[PDB]
């Protein structure tokens, strides 16, 4: 099984609960460790967090960024640097973002720039994802 | 170890009556039969330990 | 007719002893008699129930059975000879029907036209698609039982194979033994390696396929 | 990704930017609520 | 000529289960890589496995029909 | 207040000082504020704890100490990298990510 | 020479469902290794392994089609 | 000779269809590996899926057009 | 036509041992870098390498008995 | 035997284009796999299996060529 | 005819070390990847590709054997 | 027979392009999902490139001169 | 048919480089795929290049030994 540990720095969700699996959408990939699982950090990309819970639910989150870790044990820990459930997001904006982010992309010349857009759009895809 | 040798006698007795066999073939496969013994009796000895414990125990 | 007649009673009579000698261990002795031979089904009861139920305690003893009889039959035709060619082949044959009314059983005899429906209504066949499903029974049960029946034909020719090709490199070099002797030690050690090891293999997919059908059931 | 990663970019950056794309996501007081993540005030003082 | 090429016509049949050997150890090969992903071998993974084992030799079955036209 | 009560000394070998330390709430967005940048300096990590009050209960806190290990080299190599089992990225990418938790909680406390 | 090389000519046809089964360990390898990183399992992962399978089969159909036309 | 050798030279361009049958196998499951990380399964990966099924069925339209011709 | 076609018989049938060579490399590769991954060696994984090489190889004695089949 | 071996010998050099369809899959569906990881979709791993497209099919050219030398 | 195709089917059975060449790449290839995952190098690991090679070379020599049989 | 079975035994011979054919699409697949984990592009990774598309049609120009010395 | 089938036969072994040929691209790709991994180019991984390219073209020369052998 696994403890698992959903927090971010404002908000601790789950905490080492036991929770079946979580399909993580770790900048690693969205993979779907469950339970244990050997020790391996994995940095959260922004996508959604999908937390099975060991009971047929999962609870829905939207991780933005923060790294979960992987211990060995069952006990796995979302340490999300935002995490945050789905039902406080926002698609007007997500898609209203998503413009934007993709108007400034544009100019955002230089490939850090550009990334802080990118990342953003990317990102508001992301929302976009859940909305 | 009785029980090896009874084996054996069977088989001998099966080559006597049938014809079909070659010196050689037969040559093989006494050779193999005979590995697989040696192995084993290191392990027959190895055995007892969980066997005879386990029914005790249970 | 003494020949085939006295193979079988054997095969069954060794059979017959360990299925006789684990009943009676059940209050006497034990001497050595008793419980050197409760060794050999706490074997089964430890090696084969590390995977049976699994489908459950039910058919468990059914298939160990089968297991058990597969491996000892096969093992009745290791000493035997000539018996691997013929009464070995023949048992793989005679194992060969067994093999096909195992499917029989609870799949072809309930439902014919789809025992997948038993076995594997979606995997492998197609649950939307009928048709692979039971083309797909010829993979999983005609097939692979007879397949399975060429599993240990396969071991009884490369057992066969080591035997002709041993016949004729000492044939060959008839020597005593002496060189040939060094390769056919190998391929004394390569009867372990091929039917020893792939023997056992093809009891593991009687007892993987009589675990999908009764872990289904 | 690497857009970004391999603007280097800290990852914090990334992160933070992430998030603080999140921040700039939220629905309404939600999103008010932002803010207090962004308690980032700190002054800047750098020896 | 009759008898001669349903005696080399029942060899070159007997290509087809090259396929279905290779077949075999790659099916069984990723599910030893996927278990070692872990956790869900007993179920949903090995009982794929059996699946992917019975598509394979499905060719191998059909190969081996064609090789026993020619030789009986 | 680490400032003449330690900046003055390592007043030099410090690497950043950072005020509004209190008085005013702080939060995790300083703690990466402060993080990130600090990254990205010429002071690179040789050794580190960190230091920081660490609360047990309004009545106590001890003052803590923990290792800092940004160091990427720590986590690239030992056992640690035998813990690791994914590549070089994340892990800067938590050392980093990791570092900020710390320094953020570090700092709460 | 009109009927003994088409006994030895149909056995060489044969030789060409050695892709349909290799393949096949490959269109299901894929998908045990793909569901292993998981989640989607019914829908998405083994719904496209069944329309690979049918692209990876008919290699095999149609080679057992011009086996089929060489001896019936 | 001359209607006899067109048998058994259809039949051995008949075994080159195992390269597209394997093919077929290995470029659908690497998009069933590839999805499996997600998410740009519409468009981008199932897309691309379609160029090099086109690219694997090219050297299958070039192989039984050839076993064709000694035909008819 | 009765001596030779069987010399040409068991040859081409043992052009199907190239898939449980083949399929054997695919097994014991996945279970060489499955334990990479870890940690489950002495149990589990490699106790099913043993039942992978074992599949791979059963269709390299089914095919070895077919060329032991026209020869002797 | 002038015209008959001739039939025989373009068939098998058609067997030789095997390489070139599963080559073709194995080459474009590693970069089926690449832009899963991202994002140099028509830049670097795109442009480079053009390059790879080439290398595969051209030892399908060069076996294309064979049997159109003994087909005239 | 017997002093014929006896030529025609030790060379047959050559095709058959086929799986034993492209089974011997694949199980050091992924011992290459394997040890590239790292650590247990000396043993545990590369000792293990030394079991897959064996098992990879024993579908060649008995390949290699029914061809050496047709010849001498 | 001998003006006719060399023809035949060119075809066999150009049958060992399935090698350098396949082997292209296995190492210039590997060297596009290993340049997707980046930056290596020039200089390492495609460099040794050259140094596998070196090794891997060599079995190819060998099989190539083998069907070459079958005709001229 | 003394002189025919020594023509045939050396065709028929040379279609056997077909392995050592893909197992050359299977080996020298995990390679290209193992260096991508880091850092250790020279020595380890490489220096086992030609290691694991070594027993997978001893199946090439040893078959081309057998293609020589009816030849010479």
């Amino acid at each position: 099984q696994m403890s698992f540990t959903f927090a971010s720095p404002t908000q601790v969700f789950f905490n080492s609960a036991n929770v079946r699996q979580v399909d993580v959408p770790t900048q690693t990939g969205a993979f779907g460790i469950l339970a244990a699982h050997v020790p391996t950090l994995q940095v959260l990309r922004p996508g959604l967090v999908v937390v099975h819970a060991e009971d047929g639910t999962t609870s829905k989150y939207f991780v933005s960024s923060g790294s979960v870790t992987v211990n060995a044990d069952s006990s796995v820990q979302l340490l999300a640097e935002e995490a945050v459930t789905l039902d406080m997001l926002d698609l007007g904006a997500a898609k209203a973002n998503l413009e934007k982010a993709q108007s400034e992309l544009l100019g955002a010349a230089d490939e850090a720039t550009r990334a802080e857009i990118q990342i953003r759009i990317e990102a508001n895809e992301a929302l976009v994802k859940a909305l | 170890p009785y029980v090896l040798g009874t084996g054996l006698i069977l088989y001998l007795l099966s080559k006597e009556i049938y014809v079909i066999t070659p010196e050689t073939f037969s040559a093989i496969s006494t050779i193999g039969f005979l590995v697989y013994i040696v192995k084993k009796y290191g392990a027959s000895v190895g055995e007892f330990a969980d066997k005879l414990n386990e029914q005790k125990i249970a | 007719i003494t020949p085939v007649i006295l193979g079988l009673p054997l095969v069954t009579l060794i059979v017959l002893f360990p299925s006789l000698l684990f009943p009676t261990s059940n209050r006497l002795v034990s001497n050595r008699f008793v419980t050197l031979q409760q060794w050999m089904l706490q074997l089964v009861s430890k090696q084969m129930m590390s995977i049976h139920n699994s489908k459950g305690q039910t058919w468990t003893l059914m298939l160990m059975s089968l297991i058990l009889f597969i491996g000892s039959t096969n093992l009745l035709g290791l000493l035997p000879h000539s018996f691997t060619p013929t009464t070995q082949l023949s048992m793989n044959l005679g194992m060969a029907i067994p093999l096909w009314a195992g499917a029989v059983i609870t799949g072809f005899r309930n439902k014919t036209k789809a025992s997948l429906a038993h076995f594997l209504p979606q995997g492998t066949p197609t649950p939307l698609i009928p048709m692979l499903v039971i083309i797909e029974t010829i993979s999983l049960f005609i097939q692979p039982m007879a397949l399975a029946v060429r599993l240990t034909a396969n071991i009884t020719a490369g057992h066969l194979l080591i035997h002709l090709i041993g016949g004729a490199t000492l044939a060959l070099m008839s020597i005593s033994t002496t060189t040939a002797l060094i390769t056919f030690t190998i391929l004394i050690l390569l009867t372990i390696l091929e039917f020893a090891v792939a023997m056992i293999q093809a009891y593991v997919f009687t007892l993987l396929v009589s675990l999908y059908l009764h872990d289904n059931t | 990704v690497a857009y970004w990663r391999q603007a280097g970019l800290s990852y914090i950056r990334y992160s933070q930017i992430c998030a603080k794309a999140v921040r700039d996501a939220l629905k309404t007081e939600f999103k008010a609520n932002a803010m207090k993540t962004s308690g980032s005030t700190i002054k800047i003082v750098k020896v | 000529i009759d008898t001669a090429a349903k005696f080399i016509g029942a060899g070159a049949a007997t290509v087809g289960v090259a396929g279905s050997g290779a077949g075999i150890g790659t099916v069984f090969g990723s599910l030893i890589i996927g278990y070692a992903r872990n956790p869900s071998l007993k179920q949903q993974l090995f009982s794929y496995a059996i699946l992917g084992f019975a598509l394979s030799e499905a060719m191998g079955l059909f190969c081996l029909m064609v090789a026993f036209l020619i030789l009986f | 207040k680490i400032r003449s009560i330690l900046h003055r000394t390592h007043s030099d070998q410090f690497l950043v000082t950072f005020k509004e330390v209190g008085r005013r709430p702080p939060t995790f967005g300083d703690a990466s504020v402060i993080a990130l940048e600090l990254l990205n300096s010429g002071y690179e990590f040789d050794e580190g704890s960190i230091i920081f009050n660490r609360f047990r209960s309004v009545i106590s806190y001890k003052t803590e100490e923990k290792p800092i290990f940004s160091l990427d080299t720590i986590s690239s190599a030992e056992s640690m990298s035998i813990y690791d089992d994914i590549d070089a990225d994340v892990l800067r990418n938590y050392q980093e990510y990791s570092l900020a938790n710390i320094i953020y909680y570090s700092l709460k406390e």
